[PDB]
RNA sequence: UUCCCGGGCCUUGUACAGCUGUACCGGAAGGUGCGGCUGG
RNA sequence: GUGGGAGAGGGUGGUGGAAUUCCCGGAGUAGCGGUGAAAUGCGCAGAUACCGGGAGGAACGCCGAUGGCGAAGGCAGCCACCUGGUCCACCCGUGACGCUGAGGCGCGAAAGCGUGGGGAGCAAACCGGAUCCGGGUAGUCCACGCCCUAAACGAUGCGCGCUAGGUCUCUGGGUCUCCUGGGGGCCGAAGCUAACGCGUUAAGCGCGCCGCCUGGGGAGUACGGCCGCAAGGCUGAAACUCAAAGGAAUUGACGGGGGCCCGCACAAGCGGUGGAGCAUGUGGUUUAAUUCGAAGCAACGCGAAGAACCUUAC
C-alpha cells in the first residue's frame, strides 16, 4: 500500500469461549480451508490439556501466548549493497502474528503421530517455557540486541 | 608490570586505520593495539569492527597491568571514532573525561591534491 | 539569547579586562560570529583586534579543548 | 577511410619489398596492403580479436600471422624466417598512440637491416616535428630519432577514420634508417646521458644544466667552462641551439676531462 | 517506499565540467604543475 | 584652509603561536602506510600511535561577511615607523587655474630567465607499482636585475549634466525614527535592446576627447622593423579556399543527475514452478514427408471450439 493504512480485519470471536484469540488460532491451524477439522483438532487438544493438567486450558493457552510473544526483531536494510539487520520494536498486532505463527509451526514440527497431541504438547511446553517456539523466540532475541551498534539506522 | 593504576588513553582515528594507546600520567606508553594486531588487513582495518576489537584489546592488556581509571583523548576524524569511544567506555573501565583533540593547521603547510579545492 | 544584551557597560579597546573578554570566547578559543555576539560591524571588527592583542599577551587562549561526547 | 592508398603511396612499397604490420586490428590496412606486396607479416596480441581476423584474411594467401608482441620478440628472427629473397622491408603500423612511442625507438637502437617506417602519430609529437634545433618541438627524443634515421612528415590528417570523433589532429611520418651514426661517438651511454643533462631544464642556460644536472659538476666548474670554450660553444646558449654535430663534439670534449 | 521492475508529471546538458596564459612530456585520439574565469 | 573618520593601500624593522618534517632523550613494539579494491614503499641498527627538549622553512585557523581598500594586477597573525589615496562638517581663501589624451614615462597575477642565498611541505619533467598510489629535480621563498602575457572580465574607456521609486548593507553628519552625503547589491517608472536583459553604479537622453571593427578559414601565420641573454612580445599581410562562419530565443529528442508520485513493483504473508512420473506445445535432430504460421514482455494447453478415413495444405 502507498496511500491507505490497510485496516485490520476484525475476526468473529469463537462460540464456546467467546474469544477472538481462539478464532485466530484455529484460523492459523487451517489448511485447504477446512474450518471444521481445525476446530475439532483444537477442541480435542484442549480436552487432552484438561484431562492431563487440572486447570482450564484457556488460561494455559493465553499464558503460553504471552510467553512466546517477542519484543525485538531484526530486519534487513539495503545501504550500499550491504545487509544491516537492524533491531526494531514490534507492535502488539505483529507480536500476536509471529507468536501464533511460531506456535503453529512448532506444533507441526513435533515427531508425534497425531496432530492434536503434537499441538497439545507444544502448547503445554510453551506455557512452561520449553519447546521449538520458545527456543526460536530466544534465538531471534539473541540475534537482536547483539548488533545494537546498528541501532542508529532508525529506518 | 607498572601498577600505575591510573593513566590516560589516546585514540588516533584516521580514515585508513585506528590506533589506541594507553599511557601513564607521565606519558610513557605501556601498551597499544591496532586493526593490524587483530588480524584484519587492507580496507577492513579502517572499518569500525577492527576498532570495536582493538578497543578492548587496549583494555585487556591494561587490566593485565592492573590499571583501573582512564582519561580518554581522541584525535583524527575517522569513521570509527564514536563506536570505539562507547567501546573503551563499556570495556569495563571508569572513564573520567573524554575530549576531542583533532589537530588542525592554522593555515600552515600545503596539503595533498586530494585535500585542496577548499573554499 | 545574545551575549551583548546580558552584559554591563564596558570598553572594547581595553585588552586587559580579561573577565569580559573571555565571555566573547567559545568553549574553544574562537571568536564568536556576529550572530552569537549581536555586535555591530565596527565594534565586532575592533573587538577582533582587541582579542588578538590580549591573546598575544597570553591572557586569552589560542585554543581550548571541548569536553563533550 | 581510403587514406590507406595515400599512406601506401608514401610507403614506396614494391612487389620486391616485404611489409611488417604491428597493429593490424580488423585487417582493413592489411586488406588494401595485400594488393601491393608479396609478403605481409602481422604481429598480433589480442586473443579476443584474433578469431575474427583469421577468417577475414582468408581471401589473401600472402599473409602471415605472429601471435606475440613486438616488445618481447626478435624481429630479426622473423626477417630471417620469412624474408629470404626480399630486397627491403617497410612498416605501416597504425596502432594506438600511447603504445607506438617506445617500439619505434626499440626497432632503432637494435639496428635491424630495415630501411624505413611509415607510421601514424599525433600532430604535436610527429617525432617532435622536423627537429630543427631552434624550435619548441626540438628535444631529446628528436636527437634520438635523427641519430639513427632521417624522418619527415609527408602529410597530416584531420577528422577521423577509425574512432567516432577525436579532439586532436594526426600526421603520418616517413623514415629511412641511416647506414651509420651521424658523427663519431666515444660512448653511447655518455652521449645519451649528456643529452638528458642538457635537456633536464630546457629554460635554464646550458652551463647551469651541465653544472647541476650532470653528476659531480660542482667540483668541475672551471673544467666544464674550459672544455666548452675549446668546443667553441658559448656558455649562455641553451640546449635548444646545439645540433647533432655540436653535441657530438661536446661529448668528445667532456670525455678525457 | 530504502532498494528491484514498469510507468506519469515537473526540472537541466548536446543533436534535428569546460575554457584560458604559461612551462614541460623516451607509455601524447592528449597528460600534468602554477594560477585565472563562468561563457558550468 | 580648519576640525575629524574608516580601511586585508604600500614599503621598512621586528616577534606570536597552531601544524608538517628532521634531530636528541624516555617508554613501548608487531606491523605501519595507503585505494572502489589492491599493489610500490618504511620497520628488529625497533617504524606508526605517545611524552619531553631543540632546529629550520613556509603560511597565517575562528573573526570572515553577499564585507572593506586600491587606477588595475592585487591586498588579511600582531606591534612600531615612513607614506599614498579618499570621505564628511564649517562655507574661510584663489577666481576658470577645467576635461581628454597620439607618442613618451612608470606599474603590471601567474608562469619563465640571470647573479647569489635558502629549502619544512607540495610538486612539472623523471624513477617504480595496478594498469590512481609511493618517491623525486627545477619551481614555489628572500635580495637585486630581466621578462610584460591572460576568461589582465563588469567580456561594459574617461569626465560632466538631466530622467519615478522600494529594499538590504558599509562608512560619516545633524534639530534623531527621521533628514542629509559618499560607497557596495537586489526589484523595478519612462526609456533603450534582435533578444537575453540594462535601468541615478544606464547598456536611457546628450556634449567633449582617445582606442578599435569592415565575412569565415588561412592566421595572430609569412617577410621586415623594434625590444629581450633565451623562451618570446609589439606592430601585422597576401596568394588560396567556402558560402556561409555567428548571436539570442522557441519547440522537440536522447541520456546527462536530480525532485516528486503510482502499479501484487518492493516489503510483510499464503501457495506454487525449477527435483519425480505423465499430458500438451516448441527448439534441434531424423525421415519420403514429419505441411505452414506465431519468437522479450506482447511466441511457446497459441491459430487448432476435437489429426484412425475427411479436415490435410506434406
Amino acid at each position: 500500500a502507498r496511500r491507505r493504512r490497510a485496516e485490520v480485519r476484525q475476526l468473529q470471536p469463537d462460540l464456546v469461549y467467546g474469544d477472538v484469540l481462539v478464532t485466530a488460532f484455529i484460523n492459523k491451524i487451517m489448511r485447504d480451508g477446512k474450518k471444521n477439522l481445525a476446530a475439532r483438532i483444537f477442541y480435542d487438544a484442549c480436552k487432552i490439556i484438561q484431562e492431563k493438567t487440572g486447570q482450564e486450558p484457556l488460561k494455559v493457552f493465553k499464558q503460553a501466548v504471552e510467553n512466546v510473544k517477542p519484543r525485538m526483531e531484526v530486519r534487513s536494510r539495503r545501504v550500499g549493497g550491504a545487509n544491516y539487520q537492524v533491531p526494531m520494536e514490534v507492535s502488539p498486532r505483529r507480536q500476536q502474528s509471529l507468536a501464533l505463527r511460531w506456535l503453529v509451526q512448532a506444533a507441526n514440527q513435533r515427531p508425534e503421530r497425531r496432530a492434536a497431541v503434537r499441538i497439545a504438547h507444544e502448547l503445554m511446553d510453551a506455557a512452561e517455557g520449553k519447546g521449538g517456539a520458545v527456543k526460536k523466540k530466544e534465538d531471534v532475541e539473541r540475534m537482536a540486541e547483539a548488533n545494537r551498534a546498528y541501532a542508529h539506522y532508525r529506518w | 608490570k607498572r601498577q600505575v593504576a591510573s593513566g590516560r588513553a589516546y585514540i588516533h582515528a584516521s580514515y585508513n586505520n585506528t590506533i589506541v594507546t594507553i599511557t601513564d600520567p607521565d606519558g610513557n606508553p605501556i601498551t597499544w593495539s591496532s586493526g593490524g594486531v587483530i588480524g584484519y588487513k587492507g580496507s577492513r582495518k579502517g572499518t569500525p569492527y577492527a576498532a570495536q576489537l582493538a578497543a578492548l584489546d587496549a583494555a585487556k592488556k591494561a587490566m593485565a597491568y592492573g590499571m583501573q581509571s582512564v582519561d580518554v583523548i581522541v584525535r583524527g576524524t575517522g569513521a570509527g571514532r564514536e563506536q570505539a569511544i562507547r567501546a573503551l567506555q563499556a570495556s569495563g573501565l571508569q572513564v573520567k573525561s573524554i575530549v576531542d583533540d583533532t589537530p588542525v593547521p592554522h593555515n600552515g603547510c600545503r596539503p595533498k591534491k586530494k585535500f585542496r579545492k577548499a573554499s | 539569547a545574545k551575549v551583548k544584551a546580558t552584559l554591563g557597560e564596558f570598553d572594547l579597546r581595553d585588552y586587559r579586562n580579561v573577565e569580559v573578554l573571555k565571555r566573547f570566547l567559545s568553549e574553544t578559543g574562537k571568536i564568536l560570529p556576529r550572530r552569537r555576539t549581536g555586535l555591530s560591524a565596527k565594534e565586532q571588527r575592533i573587538l577582533a583586534k582587541t582579542i588578538k592583542r590580549a591573546r598575544i599577551l597570553g591572557l586569552l587562549p589560542f585554543t581550548e579543548k571541548l569536553v563533550r561526547k | 577511410t581510403n587514406i590507406l592508398n595515400r599512406i601506401v603511396d608514401h610507403a614506396e612499397v614494391t612487389e620486391k619489398t616485404g611489409v611488417i604490420e604491428i597493429g593490424p586490428g580488423i585487417g582493413a590496412l592489411t586488406e588494401q596492403l595485400a594488393k601491393r606486396a608479396k609478403k605481409v607479416v602481422a604481429f598480433e596480441i589480442d586473443q579476443r580479436l584474433l578469431p575474427i581476423l583469421k577468417d577475414t584474411l582468408s581471401p589473401y594467401e600472402n599473409v602471415t600471422v605472429i601471435h606475440q608482441d613486438v616488445l618481447k620478440a626478435d624481429v630479426k628472427s622473423v626477417i630471417e624466417e620469412q624474408f629470404q629473397d626480399c630486397d627491403e622491408i617497410m612498416v605501416v603500423a597504425n596502432l594506438p598512440y600511447y603504445v607506438t612511442t617506445p617500439i619505434i625507438m626499440k626497432l632503432l637502437e637494435e639496428h635491424l637491416p630495415l630501411k624505413g617506417i611509415v607510421v601514424m602519430l599525433q600532430k604535436e609529437v610527429a617525432e617532435r616535428m622536423a627537429a630543427d634545433p631552434s624550435s619548441k618541438e626540438y628535444g631529446s627524443l628528436s636527437i634520438a630519432v635523427q641519430f639513427y634515421t632521417e624522418a619527415k612528415t609527408v602529410m597530416i590528417v584531420p577528422k577521423t577514420v577509425f574512432v567516432p570523433q577525436p579532439n586532436v589532429d594526426s600526421a603520418v611520418i616517413r623514415l629511412i634508417l641511416r647506414d651509420g651514426p651521424a658523427v663519431d661517438v666515444e660512448n653511447e651511454s655518455f652521449f645519451f646521458q649528456l643529452i638528458k643533462a642538457s635537456f633536464a631544464q630546457r629554460r635554464k642556460t646550458l652551463l647551469n644544466n651541465l653544472v647541476n644536472n650532470l653528476p659531480e659538476g660542482k667540483a668541475q666548474k672551471s673544467t666544464i667552462e674550459q672544455v666548452l670554450e675549446e668546443t667553441n660553444i658559448d656558455g649562455k646558449r641553451r640546449g635548444e641551439s646545439l645540433s647533432i654535430e655540436e653535441f657530438a663534439a661536446l661529448s668528445n670534449g667532456l670525455y678525457k676531462a
